[PDB]
DNA sequence: CTCCTCTCCATC
RNA sequence: AUCGAGAGGAG
């Protein structure tokens, strides 16, 4: 009766896109990016291969309440290089390796028997 | 009868009672368009336009503090001290 | 229902505490909570 | 009230498997263990779908019009 | 599966509820409080069944 | 910006006391015998037992956000296996003469006693300690 | 019993004294025995400490009281709360209890008194003796629905 | 060849058991969330109950038939009704299907999920089939019917994900161990005395070494390879729903990639 | 509610992903909080979860009755055989992170009983609405549209934070308020209300 | 009484409880059907008009909205029917009752009421789903659980009166509170079991853990904490973030009964400056202590930054513990073997002490006691040897509980439970009592029919041998269910009074308040006492502090 | 033919009953650690035995499982709330017009039975499903 | 006058077994400016201390005793709830009397 | 002679 | 309007 539809969950609303990006006060070269309708499936994500990269100072990861999606990750950076590559690139080293992860198990899938 | 500016106790603290009707009693006037004697410096709510006029000393109100044998004290909110 | 069926209420020493003479004739634990505890029972 | 289609916790489709789980318990006399088994319920929310569903619908048919 | 002991009126069902009191024809002694006179008292509630 | 502190000690006990990862290690220094040091020492990513010698160094350099690494390119005073980072508590006189300072490595605590370190083991919040060989 | 006590030399030390612990209350007679302290001797019967030493006793046995009740249960209560409970009882000249006949008839409003127990009665006497109520206590507001004689309406505002 | 590499020692039609090396935990998990929640299917949406004398009321059925198995194989050409511009349905969106039951006979005559009839345009793709993996060949019992009770209806599946609800999933149970001894030390064991008789070693222990006392911890290892398996409920066949998720995630992956661009 | 007296309130309602799971992929139906099991005693509630997974798996009944030769260590014997750890404990991983649990945990079925007093025949608000006749106060329930009472008891608490404004809406504007005249010699309410 | 001095009221609701870990202390999580009914009267003022004539425009149904536009000579809009509701231009002075919004003042309580405490202000954070949300750690001083209690939630309707929510009775304002001179909310469940847990020294955070933790708190100051490790890999300690909730010139001296600037038992508290030096986190640091950083943090910093405290706490804590985690099972009620066997032979032993009584006792050798019959001197030695039984096993069983027993760890934690709770569920329940007495002979001299009459063993006067996991037996289980009940019995009844007594205590105190003169008066200007509480100090500004003027050594004073 | 005779609770005050009628009346003549501790056989003339001890207990609380390890009160609770616990409350409830009637889409029997749950017909119409339940913290909602 | 050095009396000699000088030198080492600091904030904090005419103090003890009397449920005594019935009652009949000689 | 609440039943 | 049961939370 006062319970929030079920699509609420990765449809998005009006006037709400799906990236909100803003300066984070506290830190240099910070930023805090709102994600609507998405989590931890993407969040967790991100946040860890985030990390691998060398030119990251810092990148975390929150969802404020389990009751919308809506995580917010911020990341600050080395001198110079802007946040705004930083999720880029990391976003990007992602497709490739599931692109990867996909192939490499068409092959395999097409070994088997039964 | 009165009691003169002169031989007053009566704390010249402000009880946290008489501050919050104060700042009730001003909230109550700005919520009703009555002019706002300080500048706004960008906040829109009757009540935190109060504490703003209270932070610096601008409402031209009177306490009256009776004590129980039927006796009274006056004091503006300019006189006293805002401490908590 | 089943319970329903089979209550047993007193009207008005300390009747609501748990008799040893009720030893298999009342139930021990089933009764209900504030209000009428104890004066009623079940078989 | 009938066998539920998949179960709350798990997902597997348990519906087509009632009628199933009926005779390899009385056809070929098999213990309910064995049974739930057979029928490929090896998880144990998976298992107990079905090992305690009572089918209340053959009773409801009882009645008539 | 119904079991039923109760009555219908007006349609609702409605149970009676074992009552419960002391019995009748015992005969039985009361040691009673300091400030009464009365000091044991044998009562009998006394009814033809 | 400098260093504080120096002496290769003697550990005397290693104690279990109810935790798998962080140990108290109770030491004596040889060289000067006016010196005993109970420090808690994380067994698990460094082990130290039986009448074990290892050296130990303060220093308090080499403060506003932590960096990662990178320093596969850097200078670390790395040269030792074990370092940690700490701020100090109370600097007690045992009496005398003698002296000793309190250590909360995160926690982790360190006790160490003696007299010519005073104007050498300082007040602050910088204190590393580095452990080794 | 034991008792925490001074030694000459400064620190308190712990000596042990006997106590007797009775089972019966008089205490017009028992201090007035020779053996014992009778700068100490205590009741749990603050009717019977009243009646002996003297109303300000009493508000003292009386607190220890109420005190070592909610102390046997481990809550510890502030002083200044029982220290006004137990003022209320005591101030008025004996042991004004907390019911009816204590504080629900002692020449307050009628208004009031009224709200509390024996709510007509109060009213008839209130009438039959041309009680005139003061309106300076709380619930002689709530039944007025006014703006009652409390922190907020303590003090009055003006210009 | 480049990646993230994959082993799989039993495969068959409803379960995909393979090992996954070279892998960060942060993905082999919103693999298998993608997996569990997020590759869409298609399953019943709307029902449209024409006469009902069984004795599973209305809304009972219209339940049911949402969790029942439909083809969701070429699911990947078929819209979203929301998205689609016709009102409520169009065969772009939305396949229907037809119950009709009538007790005809004494003996208890039952509706099961295979006389659920397709009336819309297939359009040639692979959709809205009743599953059956029954031997009789009847897969879910629906509801049953007395002599002289019918129940007659109109199905209306649509493209759904379990995000929207649990019936729209096609992924049932996945399975996910790592590190079978726990040599990366992230649980600690409950024990009384042992610990190790205590507990018992995984089928996951055969395919990694033992620790060796002698050995101090490893400190700075990480998870690698974990030791997933799939099963399927089988609107979708096993293959595609580990590929479904890959792609999936992808996507998403991608639109919040695109979207910096977009902005 | 359990069986044993272990009556709870959904408070978050959470999707398969987000729970955790066992390595054979098992998600929970029920995460109740083991802050709940030691200040109550309540240990059958415990015990009958662990007879229930090894009816579960053994596909049997499972013998609760009162007064018997069933024994924790009997039961537990019985599911070491089986696969699992001999106590209940079944290694879980985190929902979000898919990171071991560093701290196993306690799975089981377990018989649970959904009671009444469900939110939604409860939730009742009302600004304004309909007062009974005698008093113009308004009226009792949630069944009327009614209102709450603000008893006695929880003015003592208004007039100890001395909110002396707010007391005073609750006992005048919303509820009653009435404007009655009255005499400025005899002092009742005889005057007569010919306004206009 | 029951119309006057406590009215039915308008502008109310009232629905089921539950728990929100993420909501800030003083926030009421409102279901948005509730927001959506309870109006406050706004007027038309030009620093609103703006976002108030949107919300004419939203609809009495759309939440953000209103029903109802009240004008100048005084009449109602009704804004759901009426043909210009989509319409309506707004002239000032004119009233606009709203939906209640985000971030408003409401008097929110449970019942019974017995504080002023169960009774006070909240911030309002409209929500989905038809339960009133709070958080965890107002939960003490209304008396909560979220097992079904339902609360009343009351709108202010007057400017003033919202003041006098927000001013008064803001929850925050209510941390310290005048009863116990100390403050009634604290660190509770989940939270409270995991800041032990997190705290302890064994316990290592690391990187990708303390970059999201560090987010986790929102008041954070985006400096990761130099590591306490650095070497061969890098690692934070449980302490050392939490820290980072503390904030600064928060300062703790604690001490325990080992505990020796070291702490070498990880005992006491120490806390220099918002971050913490040694000693675990618990109850007597976290909960709702006398020394506790709450009452500290409340005194020093301020209410604001004490009520932002509880979240960050929280927040964290509860972070840590959602993926590290913990759980109970029976495992954890289970004792060792040879301690097992030593639990029966220390009941055995103290079978044969009260046999070895009753034989002394029918021989006519049990000397009476002073002021007490003989067969008293008997009850009272056999409850005495039965009761030493039983904590003497249930000491055994505490002792067998190893540190990763989670029953154990929420008793240290002081989360829940207690040493009554381990000896009962895992040793022996012990005696039950009726009216203070053994079980009674409601059979003629015996006790169930089972029973020979004249018997006064343990056995059949209701001692329960046998521990919870064991299982009761029949007799057992009858006299543990004539105790049981017992409870039931007052918990219907030791109230019934106690509501009594409070109405009582209540109206005979009630109009006595301070005055201005610090006197303390009533209704009748009859001094009670001359200044407030003795000294004229109001109680929540008080604490516990040592006069070491008084007690050591005449000489020790000296030097 | 007089194997069970009726007693009230008069006549009960003059009989020695046994609660177990085999290992209570055998002779004397290995113990199990795990087994609960029962006193002894003492007492020697026995007028009649129990049938089984079990129904001492209620309609309601025969439904519990191993109430004997339960803190008595809690029986109790379980005692009044398994009146107000959903489910299967008549076969005819399609045909029946309550003011009010709930039941259960799926209940199950439970996995644990008494043998008083027997008849009580409980496991035939049943009110509550076989949930699996983890109890750990978890996100402390 | 009298009073306000009465109502003070217990807090100084606290004040002044602290701040009393060989310890305000040895064992805690101020500065004039910081022990000028110390004075200066603790007039101003006692300040805040004191209670505000206003505070309704009638409920305000009451609550706080009939609170805790609800927290009680159950050496040879009346204690606990029946106890306070006796004691705010002016408990003519009293169940346990007894004295306690020294 | 405990607050507060929900729901169902029968009536001059 | 009036009566009367049965429940909810403090156990
Ligand atoms: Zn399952
Ligand atoms: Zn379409
Ligand atoms: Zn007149």
């Amino acid at each position: 009766m006062n319970a929030p539809d079920r699509f609420e969950l990765f449809l998005l609303g009006e006037g709400e896109s799906k990236l909100k990006i803003d300066p984070d006060t506290k830190a240099p070269n910070a930023v805090v990016i709102t994600f609507e309708k998405e989590d931890h499936t993407l969040g967790n994500l991100i946040r860890a291969e985030l990390l691998n990269d060398r030119k990251v100072l810092f990148a975390a990861y929150k969802v404020e309440h389990p009751f919308f999606a809506r995580f917010k990750l911020r990341i600050q950076t080395t001198e110079g290089y802007d946040p705004k590559d930083a999720l880029k690139n990391a976003c990007n080293s992602i497709i490739n390796k599931l692109g990867a992860l996909k192939t490499n198990f068409e092959t395999e899938w097409n070994l088997q028997t039964l | 009868k009165a009691i003169p500016k002169d031989q007053r106790a009566t704390t010249p603290y402000m009880t946290k009672y008489e501050r919050a009707r104060i700042l009730g009693t001003r909230a109550l006037q700005i919520s009703m368009n009555a002019p706002v004697f300080v500048d706004l410096e960008g906040e829109t709510d009757p009540l935190r336009i109060a504490m703003k006029e209270l932070a610096e000393k601008k409402i031209p109100l009177v306490i009256r503090r009776y004590l129980p044998d039927g006796s009274f004290e006056d004091w503006s909110v300019e006189e006293l001290i805002v401490d908590l | 229902t089943l319970s329903h069926l089979r209550r047993t209420n007193t009207p008005i020493a300390k009747p609501r505490q748990l008799h040893n003479t009720h030893w298999g004739l009342v139930c021990p634990a089933e009764t209900p909570e504030g209000q009428a505890c104890g004066l009623v029972k079940n078989l | 009230m009938i066998v539920p289609v998949r179960c709350f916790s798990c997902g597997k489709v348990v519906g087509d498997k009632w009628e199933s789980y009926l005779n390899l318990l009385q056809e070929d006399e098999l213990d309910e263990g064995t049974a739930l088994s057979r029928l490929g319920l090896k998880r144990y929310c998976c298992r107990r779908m079905i090992l305690t569903h009572v089918d209340l619908i053959e009773k409801f048919l009882r009645y008539n019009p | 599966f119904d079991m039923g002991g109760y009555f219908i009126i007006n349609g609702s069902e409605k149970v009676l509820i074992a009552q419960e009191r002391s019995a009748g024809n015992i005969v039985q002694v009361f040691k009673k409080a300091a400030p009464s006179p009365i000091s044991h008292v044998a009562e009998i509630r006394s009814a033809l069944e | 910006s400098n260093t504080l502190f120096d002496d290769i000690f003697q550990v005397s006990e290693v104690d279990p006391g109810r935790y798998n990862k962080v140990c108290r290690i109770e030491a004596a220094s040889t060289t000067q015998d006016q010196c005993k040091l109970t420090l808690d020492i994380n067994v698990e990513l460094f082990p130290v037992a039986a009448q074990d010698s290892l050296t130990v160094t303060i220093a308090s350099s080499l403060t506003r956000s932590w960096r990662p690494p990178q320093a596969g390119d850097r200078s670390l005073a790395d040269d030792y296996d074990y370092v940690m980072y700490g701020t100090a508590y109370k600097f007690e006189e045992v009496s005398k003469d003698l002296i000793a300072v309190y250590y909360s490595f995160g926690g982790l605590l360190m006790r160490l006693e003696g007299n010519y370190r005073n104007l050498n083991n300082l007040k602050q919040e910088n204190a590393y300690l580095l452990i080794r060989r | 019993y034991d008792r925490k006590v001074p030694s000459p030399t400064g620190e308190y030390v712990k000596e042990p004294e006997w106590v007797l612990e009775t089972d019966g209350v008089n205490l017009s007679e028992v201090m007035t025995v020779p053996g014992i302290d009778p700068t100490r001797i205590y009741t749990n019967s603050f009717i019977d400490i009243m009646e002996v030493l003297g109303i300000e006793a009493g508000r003292a046995a009386l607190y220890k009281e109420v005190y070592n009740v909610i102390a046997s249960d481990g809550s510890y209560v502030n002083y200044r709360h029982m220290a006004l409970l137990v003022d209320v009882m005591t101030t008025q000249g004996g042991l004004t209890s907390v019911t009816r006949h204590g504080f629900n008839r002692s020449n307050t409003g009628a208004l009031m008194r009224c709200s509390f127990e024996e709510t007509v009665e109060i009213l008839f006497e209130a009438g039959a003796s041309a009680e005139l109520d003061d309106c300076r206590g709380v619930s002689e507001n709530v039944i007025l629905g006014q703006m009652a004689p409390i922190g907020t309406g303590a003090f009055d505002v003006m210009i | 060849e480049e990646g993230p590499q994959v082993k799989i020692r039993e495969a068959s039609k409803d379960n995909v058991d393979f090992i996954l090396s070279n892998v960060d935990l942060a993905m082999a998990n919103s693999l298998r969330r993608v997996m569990i929640a997020e590759i869409p299917t298609l399953a019943i949406d709307s029902v449209e109950v024409e006469t009902n004398t069984t004795v599973l009321a209305d809304e009972f059925i219209a339940h049911r038939l949402g969790l029942i198995p439909l083809q969701s194989m070429d699911i990947e050409q078929l819209e979203y009704s929301r998205d689609c511009f016709c009102e409520d349905h169009c065969d772009k969106c939305s396949v229907v299907l037809t119950l009709q039951a009538f007790g005809e006979s004494e003996s208890t005559t039952n509706v099961y999920s295979k006389d659920l009839v397709i009336v819309s345009n297939l359009m040639g793709r692979n959709i809205g089939h009743p599953i059956i993996q029954d031997k009789e060949g009847n897969g879910v019992l629906i509801c049953k019917l007395r002599k002289g009770q019918e129940l007659k209806l109109t199905c209306v599946a649509k493209k759904g994900i379990a995000k929207e609800h649990a019936k729209w999933g096609p992924a049932a149970a996945i399975e996910f161990e790592y590190d079978p001894w726990n040599k990366l030390k992230h649980t600690d064991y409950w024990y009384e005395q042992d610990s190790a008789k205590e507990w018992p070693q995984s089928k996951n222990c055969e395919y990694e070494d033992p620790p060796n006392e002698g050995d101090p911890f490893d400190y700075k290892a990480q998870a690698d390879t974990f030791y997933m398996n799939v099963e399927s409920v089988g609107s979708i066949p096993v293959d595609q729903v580990v590929v479904r998720g890959i792609d999936t995630l992808q996507k998403k992956v991608a639109s919040i990639l695109l979207a910096l661009t977009q902005m | 509610a359990s069986r044993h007296g272990q009556k709870g309130t959904i408070g978050i309602t959470y999707r398969r992903e987000d729970m955790p799971f066992t390595a054979e992929g098992i998600v929970p139906d029920l995460i109740i909080n083991p802050h709940a099991i030691p200040s109550r005693m309540t240990v059958a509630h415990l015990i009958e979860c662990l007879l229930s997974k090894v009816a579960a798996l053994s596909g049997n009944e499972g013998d609760a009755s009162p007064f018997t030769d069933i024994t924790v260590e009997g039961i537990s014997k019985l599911l070491r055989e089986h696969g699992y750890q001999s106590r209940g404990f079944e290694v879980m991983y985190n929902g979000h992170t898919g990171k071991k649990l560093m701290a196993q945990i306690f799975f089981g079925p377990t018989y649970y009983q959904r009671l009444r007093h469900m939110v939604d025949d409860k939730i009742h608000a009302r600004a304004r609405g309909p007062m009974q006749v005698l008093t113009r106060q308004p009226v009792e329930g949630r069944s009327r549209d009614g209102g709450l009472r603000f008893g006695e008891m929880e003015r003592d608490c208004m007039i100890a934070h001395g909110a002396a404004s707010f007391l005073k809406e609750r006992l005048m504007e919303a509820s009653d308020a009435f404007r009655v005249h009255i005499c400025g010699i005899c002092g009742l309410m005889t005057v007569i209300a010919k306004l206009n | 009484r029951g119309n006057l001095m406590g009215k039915r009221v308008d502008f109310s609701a009232r629905t089921v409880i539950s728990g929100d870990p993420n909501l800030e202390l003083d926030q009421v999580g409102v279901p948005k059907s509730i927001a959506k009914t309870l109006t406050y009267p706004e007027v038309v003022t030009p620093y609103n008009i703006d976002r108030l004539t949107q919300l004419v425009r939203n609809g009495p149904n759309e939440h953000p909205g209103a029903k109802y536009v009240i004008r100048d000579s005084g009449d109602r809009i009704d804004l759901r029917y009426s043909k210009r509701a989509g319409d309506i231009q707004l002239q000032y002075g004119w009233k606009v009752e709203r939906h209640i919004m985000d971030n408003d003042p409401v008097l929110f309580n449970r019942q019974p009421s017995l504080h002023k405490m169960s009774m006070m202000a909240h911030r309002v954070k409209v929500i989905p789903y038809s339960t009133f949300r709070l958080n965890l750690s107002v939960t003490s001083p209304y008396n909560a659980d979220f097992d079904g209690d339902e609360m009343n939630l009351h709108v202010p309707q007057s400017e003033e009166t919202r003041a006098e929510l927000s001013q008064l009775c803001a929850v925050p304002l209510q941390i310290v509170s005048p009863q116990s001179n100390k403050p009634c909310m604290g660190i509770v469940q989940d939270t409270l079991c995991g800041i032990r847990k997190l705290t302890l020294r064994d316990t290592f955070i690391e990187l990708d853990q303390v970059l999201n933790m560090l987010y986790w708190v929102p008041d954070w100051d985006g400096v990761i904490p130099t590591p306490a490790i650095i070497k061969p890999k890098p690692l934070w300690s449980g302490k050392q973030i939490l820290s980072v909730a503390i904030p600064n010139g928060i300062h703790l001296q604690r001490f325990d009964e080992g505990t020796t600037l070291l702490s070498p038992k990880d005992n006491g508290m120490l806390i220099i400056d918002g971050q913490i030096i040694f000693g675990v986190v618990e109850k007597k640091t976290v909960g709702s202590s006398n020394g506790g950083l709450i009452h500290v943090v409340t005194r020093e910093k301020g209410p604001q930054v004490c009520a932002k405290l509880f979240g960050n706490i929280q927040k964290v804590v509860n972070f840590w513990l959602l993926h590290n985690g913990f759980s109970t099972g029976i495992g954890d009620t289970i004792a060792d073997g040879p301690t097992m066997r030593e639990i029966t032979e220390t009941i055995a032993e103290a079978k044969k002490k009260v046999l070895d009584v009753t034989k002394e006792a029918q021989a006519n050798l049990l000397t009476a006691k002073h002021g007490m019959t003989l067969r008293e001197s008997f009850e009272d030695n056999v409850v005495r040897f039965l009761n030493e039984a039983r904590d003497k096993a249930g000491r055994l069983a505490e002792v067998n509980l190893k540190d990763l027993n989670n029953v154990k760890q929420m008793v240290m934690a002081g989360s829940k439970g207690s040493f009554i709770n381990i000896a009962q569920m895992s040793a022996c329940v012990g005696q039950q009592s009726v009216e203070g007495k053994r079980i009674a002979f409601g059979f003629v001299d015996r006790t169930l029919p089972h029973f020979s009459k004249d018997d006064y063993s343990p056995e059949s006067k209701g001692f329960v041998e046998n521990s919870y996991l064991r299982g009761l037996t029949p007799q057992e289980f009858f006299f543990h269910a004539m105790g049981g009940r017992e409870g039931l019995i007052d918990t219907a009844v030791k109230t019934a009074e106690t509501g009594y007594i409070q109405r009582r205590l209540v109206k005979a105190l009630e109009d006595i308040m301070v005055h201005y003169d610090n006197t303390t008066r009533n209704s009748l200007g009859n001094v009670i006492q001359f200044i407030y509480g003795e000294d004229g100090m109001d109680a929540a500004h008080i604490e516990k502090q040592s006069l070491d003027t008084i007690g050591g050594s005449d000489a020790a004073f000296e030097k | 033919e007089g194997l069970v005779e009726y007693i009230d609770a008069e006549e009960e005050e003059s009989i020695l009953i046994a609660m177990q009628p085999e290992d209570l009346e055998p002779a004397e003549a290995d113990v199990d650690p795990a087994k609960r501790i029962r006193v002894s056989h003492h007492a020697t003339t026995f007028t009649h035995c129990e049938i089984h001890p079990s129904m001492i207990l209620g309609v309601a609380a025969s439904i519990i499982p191993f109430p004997d390890h339960n803190q008595s009160p809690r029986n109790t609770y379980q005692s009044a709330m398994g009146k107000q616990a959903m489910g299967v409350f008549l076969t005819n409830y399609n045909v029946r017009m309550d003011t009010m009637a709930n039941i259960l889409y799926y209940p199950q029997k439970p996995l644990g039975t008494t043998r008083a749950m027997e008849y009580l017909k409980f496991r035939e119409l049943p009110a509550g499903q076989n949930a699996i339940v983890a109890i750990a913290c978890y996100s402390g909602y | 006058q009298n009073a306000q050095r009465d109502a003070v009396t217990l807090f100084c000699c606290l004040l002044r077994s602290r701040l009393a000088t060989r310890r305000v030198l040895q064992e805690y080492r101020l500065t004039k400016q910081a022990f000028d600091w110390v004075l200066s904030n603790i007039e101003a904090q006692f300040l805040r201390s004191v209670v505000h005419p206003g505070e309704m103090v009638g409920v305000l003890a009451a609550q706080s005793i009939g609170e805790p009397a609800t927290q009680m449920t159950l050496k040879k005594v009346t204690s606990g709830v029946p106890r306070l019935k006796e004691i705010l009652n002016v408990a003519k009949n009293m169940k346990t009397p007894s004295l306690t000689v020294y």
